[PDB]
């Protein structure tokens, strides 16, 4: 009786948002529904594109039922607020959604309240006044949460999607699989954060006051994970975006999409994520932040930044032919991000960063230059105390114990915390003939901040963490490296 | 210097009314004259338009229905960052 998509996002141990509010912008509701009765409020804000009740109602309807809906709701009796930016066929405007989200931004000027979570079950392409908007609205200090898109497509050619301040969702079914929409299905890639149930989704049906009906897309998905973060906000209502994301992240079922339903390139890209509520000490929590590509340029280059809030513990590089020169941690505006280079004559590469909320921590990186004509560059952190969480590697050519070891030729970048706190170890795992990829992985109840190839001659296309595993990718032997702190109390 | 935008999906793409964004800094009181400049520039070039709406809140600037002749024009104005042809959004 439990319905398939409410189990899943059920940890394997478990027993609403009250002080939080969701917004919903989508198309009218039938507020009186009695799953929602009472608990949604209609602000009767308006704007929509010219073109019955029920089905004009039917898409709103139903969400609001996902999020808050008293029998087949995530967050049970949570307060929603509805704006109508789609018109009865489902259809909207960038600017209607802009003067929504205005609207959301001055009813919380007049009157505060507590976290607000906005769902935007929405898409079109990609926007930069619609991206800059959220992007704003976001540092205002609000959570957006909205769908991936139901393209079967790459969700940063689509907005809000492809905001990176905001929470983008893509839609899996009772198979644990990527969900199919007609031809279609969901949208998939780096933009995309985590997936959440959008198949088969059960709820308030528009067509009478105590109907249901099954529905599928994205936009469910999104709902899924605006009614579990307004559980999360509601239970630690300081949580600031970066850790709210972190939070999901890892309370999130892993590895259990079959990834080969991604189109080849956008399989690294795509967190193999699917959302759950936590199972509810200080541990160490980390992400992996994959940048837009390079792009062909010579002298091109990657950036992955962490959140303000955030420290990058590591940074290493990716790319599909293998041309490339690295990547190095460096400081803007006082943060240090990570930062790939482009062989001269290479397509690109994706800089790649391990962002982690580490209050109690000053960071540094060290640097060593080309020994050449040496055994190979090194360097270490010197100080006692200091633990290294990541080394990083950048070279010139085209051609060629808390230490970090780099080629001959490369400059070589260890990044270095000061954190009592905190033990660390180094795992190695070396494959003579590397089929394609040579992984190892920490320890359960580590967490992986550091992942690289031990370095030589291999043809090696690059290295990036899948969450606690490091994977190194190739076209003697490949070995990937790597470094797992935990917490001590 | 200020740019221009629109939707690179051609079908959604919904000329005639575009989304003029001011400079980070721009205060309400600038973008409204932004505003009534426009009109009055256009007025003088015989173009019709209409102020839709100015946006305080979260993002300085205004919406306004104009021919896309008055672009040149528009991205001329003061405080300009860019100018955005509106699109569609769709239910998922």
């Amino acid at each position: 009786s439990i319905p398939w998509n409410l189990e899943r996002i059920t940890p394997p141990r478990y027993r609403g948002g009250s002080l939080v509010e969701v917004y919903l912008l989508d198309t009218s509701i039938q507020s009186d529904h009695r799953e929602i009765e009472g608990r949604v409020m209609v602000t009767d804000f308006e704007n929509v594109p010219e073109e019955q009740a029920s089905k004009c109602d039917s898409h709103g309807t139903h969400l609001a039922g996902v999020v808050s809906g008293r029998d087949a709701g995530v967050a049970k009796g949570a307060s929603m607020r509805s704006l109508r930016v789609l018109n009865c066929q489902g259809k909207g405007t960038v600017s209607g959604t802009l003067i929504g989200l205005e609207f959301i931004r001055k009813s919380q000027l007049v009157q505060p309240v507590g976290p607000l979570v906005v769902l935007l079950p929405l898409a079109g392409g990609y926007s930069r006044v619609l991206n800059a908007a959220c992007q704003r609205l976001a540092r205002a200090g609000v959570v957006l949460v909205t769908a991936a898109g139901n393209f079967r497509d790459d969700a940063c050619l689509y907005s809000p999607a492809s905001a990176p301040e905001v929470i983008t969702v893509g839609a899996t079914n009772a198979q644990d699989q990527p969900v199919t929409l007609g031809t279609l299905g969901t949208n998939f890639g780096r933009c995309v954060d985590l997936f959440a149930p959008g198949e088969d989704i059960i709820g308030a049906s528009s067509d009478c006051s105590t109907c249901f009906v099954s529905q599928s897309g994205t936009s469910q998905a999104a709902a899924h994970v605006a009614g579990i973060a307004a559980m999360m906000l509601s239970a630690e209502p300081e949580l600031t975006l970066a850790e709210l994301r972190q939070r999901l992240i890892h309370f999130s079922a892993k590895d259990v999409i079959n990834e080969a339903w991604f189109p080849e390139d956008q399989r690294v890209l795509t967190p193999n994520l699917v959302a759950a509520l936590p199972p509810s000490g200080w541990q160490l929590f980390c992400r992996t932040v994959w940048s837009a590509h390079s792009g062909p340029t010579r002298m091109a280059t990657a950036v992955a930044r962490c959140a303000p809030d955030e420290e990058l513990l590591s940074c290493s590089s990716f790319s599909r032919s293998g041309k490339r020169r690295g990547e190095r941690m460096e400081a803007q505006g006082g943060k240090l991000v990570c930062r790939a280079h482009n062989a001269f004559g290479g397509e690109g590469v994706y800089a790649i960063a391990r962002c982690c909320l580490l209050p109690q921590a000053n960071c540094s990186v060290h640097t060593a230059p080309p020994a050449e004509a040496s055994m190979g560059t090194r360097v270490h952190c010197h100080q006692q105390g200091h633990v290294l969480t990541g080394c990083s590697s950048h070279w010139e050519v085209e051609d060629l114990p808390n230490q970090c070891v780099g080629h001959r030729e490369a400059s070589i970048h260890a990044s270095c915390c000061h954190a009592p706190g905190l033990e660390c170890k180094v795992k190695e795992h070396g494959i003579p003939a590397p089929q394609e990829q040579v992984t190892v992985a920490c320890e359960e109840g580590w967490t992986l901040t550091g992942c690289s190839a031990l370095p030589g001659t291999s043809h090696v296309l690059g290295a990036y963490a899948v969450d606690n595993t490091c994977v190194v990718r190739s076209r003697g032997a490949v070995t990937a490296v790597a470094i797992c702190c935990r917490s001590r109390h | 210097t200020a740019t221009f935008h629109r939707c690179a999906k051609d079908p959604w793409r919904l000329p005639g009314t575009y989304v003029v964004v001011l400079k980070e800094e721009t205060h309400l009181s600038q973008s409204e004259r932004t505003a009534r400049r426009l009109q009055a520039q256009a007025a003088r070039r015989g173009y019709l338009t209409k102020i839709l709406h100015v946006f305080h809140g979260l993002l300085p600037g205004f919406l306004v229905k104009m021919s896309g002749d008055l672009l040149e024009l528009a991205l001329k104005l003061p405080h300009v960052d860019y100018i955005e042809e509106d699109s569609s959004v769709f239910a998922q």
